[PDB]
RNA sequence: GUUCGCGAACUUCGUGGACAUUUGG
RNA sequence: CAGCUUUACAGAUCAAUGGCGGAGGGAGGUCAACAUCAAGAACUGUGGGCGCCUAUAGAACUUAUAACGAACAUGGUUCUUGCCUUUUACCAGAACCAUCCGGGUGUUGUCUCCAUAGAAACAGGUAAAGCUGUAUUUUUU
């Protein structure tokens, strides 16, 4: 027994100290802090200059975690400034991936429910608030009106009645029992019909075609052998041709017009499927597939396992005999969820970022050029590029520290983990973000220019040469200020949503519209063009979601589905965050190196 | 079933030894056997119970009239136990 | 000389069974099965191969988790770059095993992956020219297509002993959803063109020639096979090959233990579709949908093999596949089969006339061997040689001809 | 979304283009 | 309906020998700090534990391939398009490094629920759980 203790006490006091996990504290303290530090409006600590370097990231972190239409009121976990500044999202959202999907559905149905019965369908005017004047809000939101019924369609008790008391729910639910590894909840497990039900519910959204030979020629290795043997096909993308196109063949003795005879056509089409064949010197081309052909039936009526369009053919109790009758109630639905695609037809798996869980993608691969207007076909093939590109060249990491979690750990001066209203937490770091801009104007040559609270930074008056040459500034503050902008314009809509005279389907019209149209709202691209390539990314999802969404006699601006291009902006701002921190550094670094 | 039975089965083709109730040891290729050790076998000598030997080419045997059987050493190591 | 051999060995999946035990089998003629394997394009041949090896070896070097669990099949005899790129077996890779018999007669199998594609019938062609029996493998589905039926023609020519492997039950339980009748009726009607096919050989379940498989969730039967693991408990011995017997072809069995009546009364569903698919479709279902541990319960119950704590919290199809592998055992029904379907050694003699004119062989005086076809196995060359009389020592100085 | 063109009943549907930005004051 | 082991036991003597260990928890948490990351791990080394497991570390060869992550954004140098001219800022393709955003694995701690002996078996008896079981030619009438 003295052994064993003498190597615990080894173990503990040779590396890592037990530093102490801080409490949770209430929300209440944080908005005290806030009022405080409003009340303040420059104290310029030392404290409070370092903390400002993460304001890109913290943004980010708002956006991931955004209430999605079946949510009310996403309560989330947050770091906080001593200060009242810096207040930025804890938590990672993720999500069972294929309940995910079927929310993301059923949210589409209701959507589309919605277009079907209402005629003056009033579109969100942005911006939303008086950008000249300073419309914050704290105190009212919280004591404001129930948050009134957000997206979520009626299920009825015979059909989906596995789900309906859990799926709309804030994590989502089936986050308390054995379906889960538990509260983290990184493991989800399931049982059948539930799963089924899910599916079911997904089919709206997620009808990926999944009979492999679907994808002859649309897999991501043929996309690779058309880009490096400089090849198309009329639905696929193109590319440069990533070796020099330099021919000059020369008519040789081999190859002549009068040798050869020109009987095939020889289109591109061919080049691909048979790289070594019919292309000549095929560098870095990858061996295509050539699979077998399906037979199957999917269907949705009463009765099952029967032939319903087949031909005819020409003309002691064994095992089990009453046990069974052949067919259980529930393998109608069990064969189905095993021919699926992934999310289904496994019933355990692990969960993902929700900024994963891509729902676009399995339209933007299924080769639809059959009836559609050529715009949505360019789109389509914008996305397969884009995608393409992404697959051709992948990225590999290594051990980290993340930095949320490190500012939980050493940082004094942070309180932590307090509970807020995502929305007022996005509030929060709109002000806070407001601040931080004029602070960093005034560590500059103090300007004649002011920021709307709206972000729309603009010159008061007295607009001379010298004045412009002092306050051209960096277009990576621009791009900090256009990015704050979009998060306000985000968390205001979710602001409008959560007072009246609005709507919950008006407020995912809203985020749409403004993901959707950044190009619109709000010029990133003025700074960084890079995110002009994110824009026609999202314009091209938009258009693909649109003539998706409008099959049915419904044509006008309410539609939902803002999740895809959601997950773009995300990834936006991931790639960005780095540098504007970088930059925020270098200016609060500036008297010394 | 009989695992003796099993073993007989597999040294077909190899050579067994062979003697009966008589007492006139074989020794040959066994060619078939049956559930009811029903042996035939190939190139076998034959003993006679005073001494002497006599060649002979396709035996049968009737498991009735068989003591006991002698087959080769290496299928001691596989695969019929286990 | 030794050393060499012994890093040889090393250097290789150590097989359950011991090799040294099949190498002694190799030295006696008639316990050497030469099996090619053939079908046409994706008949699941390459894919029931890789199941005998996976029965045969303890653990594969390469075989992944997902290949384990059963999602992706570990086409074990794919080898060649080329061959796992691009979906089809295009060489003759082919794999040697001993394997056990219904009545456990060891018996050391020469198997040949044969190409499905059509465009690699040399290397089918190749396959028959060296092996004396040929597992003929198709699709369900797809059915007995002309390509099958060219195959079996110029099987029949060669000439060869014909197991045919109707591979892709799942399909016809799964996919098609046929119902149990209808997937008799369909069988039924794949064995009757299989016959027209032939000439003279008559195939069917009983007799040993049909063997039922299922490559994706790996089992095969053959009817037999069956009825050793399942119908044993139930019934007599001396009345077990009537009952096999009983089962295939236009029967019906009424409740009368032990009677059996070929027809009839009332509610239909025949021998076979009451005895066995009836029982696989059953499975299928429970392992799919029913609730586990009722399940488990079933296979305590009506088959003796238990699902383990670990196979539980399986995926289903992965955990289709194993409540199929834990009914239908480790491969031996099929190997029965083939057995049963080689003569053997009438047809030999004919095939080796039909290679190389007729007239007498020398066992002691001489040795020869066709070599088949040269290879790349392992890298370098090698040449595939069937030695058909005399026997071919390391080292030995040696004649030959191209053809 | 914002302009220009064309088809059908200024107004609206069907549609073909074009739509960065600041430093050099 | 027979047998053997395995728990509950009665009351043993009490060896005896086995086994049980001479006792050290099982969960989880958007709790941390620390390593180590395609899985591989062949074959070798060197440990525990018996021609062989379990740990380690060393390359080999694997395919990676589709998915440490069914995710995908951003930098930099160089080469090549192209804006063109110039600065950013970029168009659009390569090569090699880097950057975030996430991820597991074990090591440990810490914080809230579930637990819970300090030994038990021999000789069999009781109760349950698990495997093996009819004479007329080839085995035992
Ligand atoms: N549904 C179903 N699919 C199967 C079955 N057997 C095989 N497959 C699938 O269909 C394909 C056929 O198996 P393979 O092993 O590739 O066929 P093969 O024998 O290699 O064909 P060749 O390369 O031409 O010899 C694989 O993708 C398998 O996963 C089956 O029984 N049911």
């Amino acid at each position: 027994k003295s052994r064993k203790r003498a190597k615990k006490m080894t173990k503990k006091a040779k590396r890592s100290n037990l530093y102490t996990p801080k409490a949770e504290m209430p929300p209440e303290h944080l908005r005290k802090i806030i009022n405080t530090h409003s009340d303040m409006a420059n104290t310029d600590k030392k404290a409070f200059l370092g903390a400002l370097k993460y304001l890109p990231h913290a943004i980010l972190k708002l956006l991931e975690n955004m209430p999605h239409p079946w949510e009310q009121a996403k309560e989330v976990k947050v770091l906080y400034h001593t200060s009242g500044a810096i207040t930025f999202v804890n938590e990672t959202p993720r999500v069972i991936e294929p309940v995910y999907t079927a929310q993301w559905s059923a949210t589409w149905i209701a959507m589309r429910r919605e277009k079907r019965d209402r005629t003056h369908f009033k579109r969100m005017r942005f911006p939303p608030f008086d950008d000249d004047e300073p419309p914050l809000s704290y105190e009212q939101h919280i004591e404001n009106i129930e948050p009134l019924d957000p997206i979520n369609l009626p299920l009825d008790s015979q059909d989906d009645e596995y789900v309906k008391d859990w799926l709309y729910d804030s994590r989502p639910l089936e986050e308390d029992s054995k379906k889960v590894n538990g509260t983290s909840y990184k493991k989800w497990s399931f049982d059948l019909p539930e799963m089924s039900n899910l599916y079911r519910l997904s089919t709206p959204l997620r009808d990926e075609v999944t009979d492999k030979n679907y994808y002859y020629l649309f897999d991501k290795k043929s996309f690779f052998n058309g880009k490096a043997l400089n090849n198309a096909i009329p639905g696929g993308p193109k590319f440069e041709p990533l070796y020099p196109r330099e021919e000059e063949e020369d008519y040789n003795e081999f190859n002549s017009i009068d040798r050869v005879i020109f009987r095939v056509p020889i289109r591109s089409e061919y080049k691909v499927a048979f790289p070594h064949l019919y292309n000549s010197r095929p560098r870095s081309v990858r061996i295509p597939w050539y699979n077998n052909p399906v037979s199957c039936i999917i269907q949705n009526d009463e009765e099952y396992d029967t032939p319903a369009l087949f031909f005819d053919p020409s003309l002691f109790a064994p095992l089990l005999a009453e046990e069974e009758e052949l067919i259980l109630p529930n393998t109608k639905d069990a064969m189905s969820l095993y021919h699926s695609p992934f999310p289904f037809n496994r019933t355990k798996g692990k969960m993902v970022r929700a900024q994963d869980v891509a729902l676009a993608k399995k339209w933007f691969l299924q080769h639809p050029d059959e009836e559609y207007p050529v715009k949505v076909k360019v789109s389509y093939q914008k996305l397969l590029k884009n995608y393409v590109l992404n697959e051709l060249h992948p990225t590999l990491p290594t051990n980290h520290n993340k930095t949320k979690l490190l500012k939980s750990l050493k940082n004094t001066k942070y309180f932590q983990q307090t509970t807020i209203d995502w929305v007022e937490a996005g509030l929060q770091l709109c002000r806070q973000g407001h601040n931080m801009l004029n602070l960093l104007i005034h560590r500059k040559g103090l300007t004649y220019l002011h920021l709307d609270y709206n972000f729309n930074l603009k010159p008061t008056k007295t607009l001379t040469t010298k004045e412009r040459k002092k306050s051209r500034l960096g277009n990576s503050f621009h791009l900090m200020r256009e990015l704050l902008k979009m998060m306000k314009l985000i968390v205001d809509t979710h602001v409008q949503f959560r007072l009246g005279n609005v709507d919950a389907f008006q407020l995912a019209d809203g985020i749409h519209y403004i993901l959707n149209h950044i190009g619109q709202l709000t010029g990133i691209y003025r700074y960084k063009y890079k995110v002009m390539h994110q824009i026609r990314a999202c314009k091209d999802l938009k258009h693909i979601i649109y003539y998706k969404f409008n099959k049915n006699l419904g044509k006008g601006p309410g539609c939902g589905f803002w999740q895809p291009a959601w997950r773009v902006w995300l990834n936006f701002l991931r790639g960005t965050i780095p540098l504007l921190e970088r930059y925020i550094g270098n200016l609060i670094t500036r008297q010394f190196e | 079933n009989g695992i003796p039975v099993k073993l007989l089965n597999e040294a077909q083709g190899h050579i067994v030894s062979l003697e009966l109730t008589t007492g006139a040891t074989y020794r040959g290729k066994l060619v078939e056997s049956e559930d009811s050790m029903n042996v035939q076998l190939r190139d076998v000598i034959a003993t006679e119970p005073q001494g002497a030997v006599t060649h002979m080419d396709q035996i049968f045997v009737r498991g009735s009239q068989i003591k006991f059987i002698v087959v080769p050493d290496l299928l001691k190591n596989a695969p019929l136990f286990k | 000389e030794h050393t060499i051999f012994t890093q040889l060995k090393k250097n290789i999946p150590k097989t359950r069974y011991n090799r040294d035990y099949m190498l002694s089998m190799a030295n006696i003629p008639e316990r050497i099965i030469n099996v090619g394997v053939i079908g046409p394009l994706h008949s699941g041949k390459t894919s029931l191969m890789d199941l005998l090896v996976i029965d045969s070896h303890k653990r594969i070097p390469d075989m992944s988790k997902n290949v384990e669990l059963g999602w992706k099949p570990l086409r074990y005899l794919d080898n060649l770059k080329q061959e796992i790129d691009r979906g089809l077996s295009i060489k003759l890779n082919g794999s040697t095993l001993l394997c056990t018999d219904l009545e456990s007669k060891s018996r050391m199998i020469n198997f040949l992956d044969a190409p499905g594609h059509v465009n690699f019938m040399d290397e089918t062609a190749v396959a028959l020219a060296a092996s004396d029996l040929v597992l003929i493998v198709i699709d369900v589905v797809e059915g007995v297509t002309f390509v099958v039926e060219q195959l079996i023609k110029q099987s029949i020519k060669n000439n060869v002993a014909m197991c045919f492997v109707i591979n892709k039950l799942d399909r016809l339980i799964l996919d098609l959803k046929l119902p149990p009748m209808d997937a008799y009726l369909k069988l039924n009607h794949i064995i009757a063109n299989i016959n027209s096919f032939t000439k003279g050989n008559v195939f069917s379940p009983i007799d040993n020639n049909i063997i039922f498989a299922s490559t994706k969730l790996g089992f095969t039967f053959t009817i037999k096979e069956f009825v050793s693991y399942y119908y044993a408990h139930s019934i007599p011995s001396s009345k077990i090959d009537d009952f096999t017997t009983r089962l295939w072809g236009s029967v019906y069995y009424h409740k009368g233990n032990f009677r059996t009546k070929p027809f009839e009364n009332v509610e239909k569903y025949p021998t076979f579709v009451e005895f066995i698919l009836i029982p696989l479709y059953k499975i299928f279902s429970y392992a799919l949908s029913m609730e586990k541990d009722k399940l488990k319960n079933l296979l305590r119950s009506n088959f003796r093999v238990n699902l383990s704590q670990e196979a539980l919290q399986y995926d289903p199809q992965p955990f289709l596949k194993h409540v199929l592998q834990l009914i239908f055992r480790q491969q031996t029904g099929l190997v029965d089969a083939i057995t049963r379907c080689y003569q053997p050694f009438e047809l030999f003699d004919n095939k080796t006339a039909h290679l190389s004119i007729p007239g007498k062989s020398t066992p002691e005086g001489t040795l020869w061997a066709h070599v088949l076809k040269t290879v790349d196995y392992g890298g370098a060359e090698w040449s595939l040689v069937r030695i058909y009389s005399g026997l071919l020592k390391r080292g030995d100085t040696v004649r030959i001809l191209d053809t």
